């Protein structure tokens, strides 16, 4: 019987997709608004972790 | 005839042929186990070949 060497590791690569919205960049902004001037931002069609 | 000569002719005759060996398992169900379990039903074609 012909033996076959088992694979040692696994390499996965996937084509990217819709760009990231960079929630951390907006959360780390230096212009902190007041509780009276609370800032609202909308986010859609993104991919966040 | 009054004058002659000697001519030569070549011919080839085949005697042997390349010996080909085929592995049934490595061709049909190389490494996977479910494939072998399903092929175990056809338990006569490989031995005949
Ligand atoms: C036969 O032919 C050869 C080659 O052409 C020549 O050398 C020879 O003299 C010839 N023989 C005769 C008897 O004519």
């Amino acid at each position: 019987s012909g033996f076959t060497v088992k694979p040692v590791a696994t390499v996965h690569r996937r084509i990217p997709d819709l760009p990231d919205c960079d929630i951390d960049k907006w959360l780390n902004n230096f212009n902190v608004p007041s509780p009276l001037n609370w800032e609202r931002k909308i986010f859609s069609n993104c991919n966040f972790n | 005839p009054t004058n002659f000569t000697i001519v030569g002719q070549e011919e080839f005759i085949q005697t042997n042929s390349p010996k080909v060996t085929i592995d049934c398992s490595l061709f049909v169900c190389s490494n996977y186990a479910a494939c072998h379990d399903l092929l175990s039903e056809y338990g006569t074609f490989c031995d005949n070949i």
